[PDB]
Parts: C-alpha cells; sequence; structure tokens
C-alpha cells in the first residue's frame, strides 16, 4: 500500500505563530492528498482536498501545497481552536491510507 | 477552450491523473479526445432530458445538477456549469469520483468504444511533460 | 442539509460479528458513495471501505475479507459488518460520505471477553 509519513510527530507552538506540517508518500500520488483535522471526542474534519484546493467553511489560514510525494499543510497564525491532530490521506490508489498524524499543541 | 493534446496531457498530470485508481494518463487524454474533442465548453443534450457537460462530458442525470434533468442524483455534488470552465479542476474532481465506482472508466462511452483496448499511452507520447 | 449518525452495540465479544448502522438524513443514500473509517487507540486511522452508487464495494485488504458494507434505500441507512472480531478491532468507528464533507459523531466499540 502507499505509505504516508508525517512529521513532526508533535509540534508545540504559541498562538499567533505559523506552522507547517509535512506528509510524504512512498510513491507519487499526483495531487491526490487530503488534509484532516481531528480533536479529542470529535470526528475528522476535511481542511484541504487534492493537495491545495480550498474547502468552503474552513478558515483561510489553512493552505496546502505540494505534489508527487511531498506535501505540506500550512497554518498562518495558529489560533487556540487549531490545537489537535492533523492527518493526511491519499486517494490515488485503493486502499486509501492515512499518515500517522501530527499533534499540534500550545507551547 | 480547446486544449492541444500535449497541453491537456500536462494539465491532467498536474491534476493528478497520471496513475489515478489504476488508469494511466493516456486513458484520460484519449477519453477527452473522443468525448469532447478537447473542448471544455462542449455540451450534448440527451434523449432522457439529461445533458453531458465539458471536456469529459459528465452527465446531468447522475453526476452534476443543471436543474433541468428529471431523476437527477448529483453524485458529484456540483453544478454542471462548473464543468464548463477553461479550468479543468471541477471536471477532474468529478471524473475522479466517477471512476472510483466499480464501473471505472466504462462510464465514458467514447472511451469504451475508442480507447479501451488500444495503445492509450500513444496519446501522451511526443509531449513535454 | 445532510446528517450522519452511527448506532449499534458498544461492547462485543471476541469471535463474533460486529455490526453498525449509519443513518443518513437530509438526502438519499442513492445520491452519494458511503464509507466507514475507524480510529485505533493510538491515533491510528484506517479507511475500512466504501460502497459506491453501482453497489460495488472496495474493502481495505487489511481487513482480510471479514468486512461487508451494505445499503437499505427504504431506511436510508447503510451498514458495516465485521466478522470474527478480536481485541485488535477495538476502535472508534465513523461513517462518512466518500467526499469527506459529512461525518457521523463516531462510536467506540470495545471487543473484550468481559
Amino acid at each position: 500500500d502507499i505509505v504516508l509519513t508525517q512529521s513532526p510527530a508533535t509540534l508545540s507552538v504559541t498562538p499567533g505563530n505559523s506552522v507547517s506540517l509535512s506528509c510524504r508518500a512512498s510513491q507519487s500520488i499526483g495531487d491526490n492528498l487530503h488534509w484532516y483535522q481531528q480533536k479529542s471526542h470529535e470526528s475528522p474534519r476535511l481542511l484541504i482536498k487534492y493537495a491545495s484546493q480550498s474547502i468552503s467553511g474552513i478558515p483561510s489560514r489553512f493552505s496546502g501545497s505540494g505534489s508527487g510525494t511531498d506535501f505540506t499543510l500550512s497554518i498562518n497564525s495558529v489560533e487556540t481552536e487549531d490545537f489537535g491532530m492533523y492527518f493526511c490521506q491519499q486517494s490515488n490508489s485503493w486502499p486509501y491510507t492515512f499518515g500517522g498524524g501530527t499533534k499540534l499543541e500550545i507551547k | 477552450k480547446v486544449f492541444g493534446r500535449c497541453e491537456l496531457a500536462a494539465a491532467m498530470k498536474r491534476h493528478g491523473l497520471d496513475n489515478y485508481r489504476g488508469y494511466s494518463l493516456g486513458n484520460w487524454v484519449c477519453a477527452a479526445k473522443f468525448e469532447s474533442n478537447f473542448n471544455t465548453q462542449a455540451t450534448n443534450r440527451n434523449t432522457d432530458g439529461s445533458t453531458d457537460y465539458g471536456i469529459l462530458q459528465i452527465n446531468s442525470r447522475w453526476w452534476c445538477n443543471d436543474g433541468r434533468t428529471p431523476g437527477s442524483r448529483n453524485l458529484c455534488n456540483i453544478p454542471c456549469s462548473a464543468l464548463l470552465s477553461s479550468d479543468i479542476t471541477a471536471s477532474v474532481n468529478c471524473a475522479k469520483k466517477i471512476v472510483s465506482d466499480g464501473n471505472g472508466m466504462n462510464a465514458w462511452v467514447a472511451w469504451r468504444n475508442r480507447c479501451k483496448g488500444t495503445d492509450v499511452q500513444a496519446w501522451i507520447r511526443g509531449c513535454r511533460l | 442539509d445532510v446528517q450522519l449518525q452511527e448506532s449499534g452495540p458498544s461492547l462485543v465479544k471476541p469471535s463474533q460479528t460486529l455490526s453498525l448502522t449509519c443513518s443518513v438524513t437530509g438526502d438519499s443514500i442513492t445520491s452519494d458513495y458511503w464509507s466507514w473509517i475507524r480510529k485505533f487507540p493510538g491515533n491510528r486511522l484506517e479507511y475500512m471501505g466504501y460502497v459506491s452508487y453501482s453497489g460495488s464495494t472496495y474493502y481495505n485488504p487489511s481487513l482480510k475479507s471479514r468486512i461487508s458494507i451494505t445499503r437499505d434505500t427504504s431506511k436510508n441507512q447503510y451498514y458495516l459488518d465485521l466478522n470474527s472480531v478480536t481485541t485488535e478491532d477495538t476502535a472508534t468507528y465513523y461513517c462518512a460520505n466518500w467526499d469527506g464533507d459529512y461525518w457521523g459523531q463516531g462510536t467506540l466499540v470495545t471487543v473484550s471477553a468481559a
């Protein structure tokens, strides 16, 4: 299966500062990489689809970039409501797979 | 907009169709050629009252909503007008959902008749990618 | 607007069949592709599978063919059956549409001899 590796595993940041989360694929997946946010006691929420496409209802501070095997999710000026888990998921090939996740915490 | 063969191949590659769900890039370029002749504004009214829209001729009965087709299901949750842009983003997004069904690319009749079983990679050869 | 919600037992025994239901309200299940995803105790997510409009299903090979996803149009619900469960199947189960725009609240199912 296509393996997605996320880094860092954990990232502590102060509200107001910006961060970038990485997701690399074991093989090229084009633009077929999506980003999800998940908070404790809650279901995943789609933030970015197809590597960089915006989703209606998501804060503009979230942006995605990359293609092939290297992707990044950027958060410009982290807010307290952004703390939680972030997962990337590929839909290029079946079975769809998720990266191990990156935990964003307040520093 | 009428895409050039190589121009579309490159665009589709940037839009992640190089090896999407088991289908090589040539499949998509060949499909566009016989479905719409590379024309993003192509439309075709069907008997059942539905209409095929865009470069990949996506149907209004199952995939997009044009508000004029009977048993519309809007499987792509998108307005058919969005599939008539010079920007292939929406068409590619919907095509990906279509091909993710067990029927695969068989959803495209022109592809089935003129592409399936042929040397589809020929459609991307001689191109700067 | 669309809403999804999982239901079913939260406690099951090893070797039995775990079954969950996802009730869809706001639109017909015949108008989308439907999926099942689960989260293991260590923040590990696994895409279990989905059923598309033609009835075709795609199941994660990781499940070793112990999974079945079916639909019931009259009840506007779809289901998840997982056979011969083990403690490795303890997880939070979620239903969601293929696009990922609509998700259920998720439901924890624990597999234990207790």
